[PDB]
DNA sequence: CCCAACTTGGATGATTTCTTCCAGTCCTGGTAA
DNA sequence: TTACCTC
């Protein structure tokens, strides 16, 4: 059934597997194949297939060195440089940010990687939290080594797994040089001039496609050509994501000014008025 | 019975125009006026709850008027005659269904209407017809005059004259010279309701001598209750002159009424005759004679064709034998209307 | 068959207008009116349910009335004749297909109307659809007159004169004077059928002589049972003239619908004619006389036309020897419409 | 200026809602061996 | 100098 496959989505609500570890490795595992070789995700000869092939698994353990919390590349595919792993900011009470959002990781490196990424990258509940495959065996959580050892895996190659799987998730979480095609934008702080470049937050912008359509929120489409080419959950979502739309219900004076296509979306997250951080800038 | 049944209206007046003569022309149209009057607050419920307690009232609460916008129409000053006028056309058209599903309903309906035919009894028929017109009962409200005299003047040539209209009677023996012409007219249309492919035409004319200034009554329009508080709540019909100008008048269906009113033969007691409607209704006493309970209507009657044409057609024809019911089946026939879906 | 076939309308009219003449002003036009109307509550479900007891209604409640909108249409008072124009235009439309997608069905439709002009045939149909506007059948409802006199006037230099059309039949022989101006109309009409870049016009006129004021029949609107009470349940077809004033008119259809009525070629026994339509459909008795099932319908007949040219070729013609199916299937040609999906 | 403004009985019946065949492109991606 | 993929 497609609704398992929608289930696992980054878009879709997290479902449980305490108990189900064995199906679990099987149905993860048989994602890393297109869909026109698969019958099904619940075939246990096909994931032990899978298991012994170690360049398989090799091509789906690289994958993990592009895990992100924040995607430097979502606006557009041209920026090139470093992954970005940050924990959310402490929380405003005037503020809706990722702050009050538990955390979350994605992947978006060559545009080749959507299958064999989805191996160690799909999150899923466990223990009454938010985990996924590569923190259980990072972190040698038991249940799951006893249930992949079951699988055929031989106790020297999960040996040598732990510690390569734990190492691409060790460093390379800032990126050196700001990249050519980022955004820069600066003000004053503190009396004196900083320059700021925003990025997009996973956890918050995949909320809001549940959200809006789970709560009836007025909202539109913004399509993405090259899905692939963008990230996790704008390939998942094929090419259209979903924003906010509230348009409005329409001493020095300056009267009767007129502006010509001004940008009318604020922030990735929302259309409607003209982002105000722009006046002040004027 | 069937799904499909009609026949057409077999004879028929256009309306009527109420005009008057002057030395210098010819025809004057006679015309109404429109005007503010004071009435009384009177009659039950201005005073009356259920007829329990009278309200609360004040006692000069009701010296009060009431006053309303009314149409109204006079002869003027020094008219000493009034000129009534109208068209009449008359087909023999009962002798062939307008449409019909049924090829079996066909054959006898028109095997009826000939049985019927030549036995007599478009004689009768047209007896009564040609009575009402020389009585001059389609002036409804205006026969009371000092005198009426009636004219008529057919397509054939003939000419009839009736010096005074006042009293000659449905039921009695009309004076002797006007019986005469009673019978001659009746020959005229009698011919005219049976044979085909004769166009025949009357014109009438009546005229009344009046009062000095009567007043005259008009057909009425049918309105709503109105709300702007300056549109007569009475308004008359009038026609619109070649000129332009405005004239009283009765309309077509209303003179018609009349003339068809020919219907006593119901519960053996001729009284007054009746409109012809296919259960008896009597408009005076909010009523019905031929109500379906009592097998009096139409439709019952309609369903008895094939003993009808039995009896008729074995009867020698020229007597007394016609019953009641096939005289009325008849009459329904020459006001033809939907006789559908059975 | 194929997929693509059909031919166009080789014979129309315009409208046709009612108007009179003043002494001042030739061209007044005749208007409607609308009013409200007291009626009957009649007719079976009024009082009846699968004709058994006639439900539990109170004598008195058959009594009342039961009110209406209409429009309605009179001559005004002292109009002496009523006028009536249409124009009628005919071109030689039925010697080739305006569409064809199979070029072995084009040269047979071809060959067959070829066959048939050349051994006469189109002065059969000429004759026919001439005496239908001589005789004024167009008028339908309207042709109860004092007297009826037809004028027609063409673009070749022609002029007619019928002085009393009231009593010419469909059968018969017409008196001295009149057959001869039918000869005469059929010839010009013959060609405007049969030869191309004839650009032949008629302009038909005729006077009504009247009744004081008589009613007039225009064409209806066909509309839906309305619900709010406000809207005529009947309404009348009128044109707007240049300086804003309507007018009463008979829809173009309804001139060809009379015109066209040439079809008395069913079961050897001529009776009345019928419309021409392709299953031969009865509006009168509600049915249809070369239902498919018969083998008399236009469908049937149209794919014999390969037997049909052989014997048109092999007779001599000039005599009365064609059979009714090839004239049928001609007249059909000429009023053209879609014949496809073999 | 000043005083009034109306009760009542009622608002339709028949049967039908069409067809033929088509639906154009082209330039506008990163990433790896 | 070549190809490989998102409901």
């Amino acid at each position: 059934d497609r609704q398992l496959r929608r289930y696992l989505a980054p878009y879709s609500a997290e479902i449980g597997v305490d108990g189900a570890e064995k199906m679990a490795l099987v149905v993860l595992l048989n994602l890393t194949l297109k869909r026109d070789r698969v019958e099904s995700l619940c075939d246990e000869g096909l994931a032990r297939q899978l298991l012994s092939d170690e360049g398989h698994i090799t091509n789906c353990l690289h994958t993990v060195r592009w895990l992100h919390t924040h995607n430097l590349k979502y606006p557009d595919a041209r920026v090139s440089g470093e992954r970005l792993i940050i924990n959310a900011p402490p929380l405003i009470p005037g503020v809706i940010s990722s702050a009050g959002l538990p955390m979350r990781m994605g992947w978006a490196h060559d545009s080749s990687d959507i299958n064999l990424a989805k191996l160690f990258g799909t999150s899923f509940r466990y223990r009454d939290d938010s985990t996924n495959l590569a923190l259980q065996l990072v972190a040698r959580s038991k249940t799951w080594e006893q249930a992949l050892i079951g699988l055929g895996l031989t106790q020297q190659q999960l040996d040598i797994w732990c510690q390569l799987l734990a190492s691409n998730l060790e460093n390379n979480t800032f990126p050196t040089v700001v990249s050519p095609f980022s955004k820069q934008v600066r003000f004053l702080y503190q009396g004196n001039y900083c320059v700021v470049t925003p990025v997009v937050s996973h956890a918050l912008l995949a909320q809001l496609q549940n959200v809006v359509h789970e709560k009836k929120l007025q909202c539109t489409y913004i399509h993405h050509d090259h899905p692939a080419s963008v990230g996790s959950l704008v390939g998942a979502l094929g090419g259209k994501v979903a924003v906010l739309d509230y348009p409005p219900p329409v001493y020095l004076h300056l009267s009767g000014l007129t502006v010509y296509d001004a940008s009318a979306l604020a922030n990735p997250y929302l259309c409607g008025i003209p982002s105000l951080s722009a006046l002040a800038g004027f | 019975l069937c799904t499909h049944l009609s026949y057409s209206r077999s004879l028929s007046p256009g309306k009527a125009v109420f005009f008057y003569k002057t030395a210098e022309s010819d025809f004057v149209p006679l015309r109404i006026e429109v005007a503010k009057i004071s009435g009384q607050k009177c009659g039950y419920t201005e005073g009356f709850d259920a007829n329990l307690k009278p309200k609360n009232i004040e006692r000069y609460e009701l010296a009060y008027s009431n006053p309303q916008t009314i149409e109204a129409c006079y002869v003027p000053p020094n008219v000493d005659e009034l000129y009534c006028r109208f068209s009449l056309r008359v087909e023999a058209n009962s002798m062939r269904p307008y449409v019909c599903s049924n090829p079996d309903v066909l054959r006898v309906m028109i095997g009826l209407a000939q049985a019927y035919q030549r036995l007599g009894g478009y004689n009768e028929l047209a007896r009564r017809y040609s009575a009402n017109v020389l009585r001059g009962i389609w002036l409804w409200r205006n026969q009371y005059t000092q005198g009426t005299k009636i004219e008529i003047k057919t397509s054939l040539g003939s000419t009839y004259h009736i010096p005074d209209a006042r009293r000659l009677s449905w039921s009695g023996d009309w004076p002797e010279l006007e019986q005469k012409q009673l019978e001659q007219l009746t020959s005229e249309m009698a011919k005219a309701l049976s044979q085909p492919d004769i166009f025949w035409f009357a014109d009438v004319t009546a005229s009344l001598k009046t009062g000095f200034c009567q007043e005259i009554f008009p057909s009425q329009k049918f309105t709503e209750r109105p709300d702007d508080h300056s549109v007569a709540s009475r308004q008359l019909a009038t026609v619109e002159c070649s000129d332009g100008q405005l004239a009283a008048c009765i309309n077509p269906q209303k003179i018609g009424a009349a003339l068809q009113k020919i219907d006593d033969w119901w519960a053996n007691d001729a009284d007054l005759p009746l409109r012809v409607h296919e259960y008896g209704a009597n408009h005076e006493a909010l009523t019905a004679l031929r109500h379906p309970a009592t097998g009096q209507d139409f439709y019952h009657l309609l369903t008895k064709a094939e003993q009808f044409v039995t009896v008729l057609e074995s009867s020698e024809g020229g007597g007394v034998e016609l019953p009641g019911e096939v005289h009325y089946l008849m009459a329904v026939l020459v006001k033809g209307g939907l006789f559908q879906k059975g």
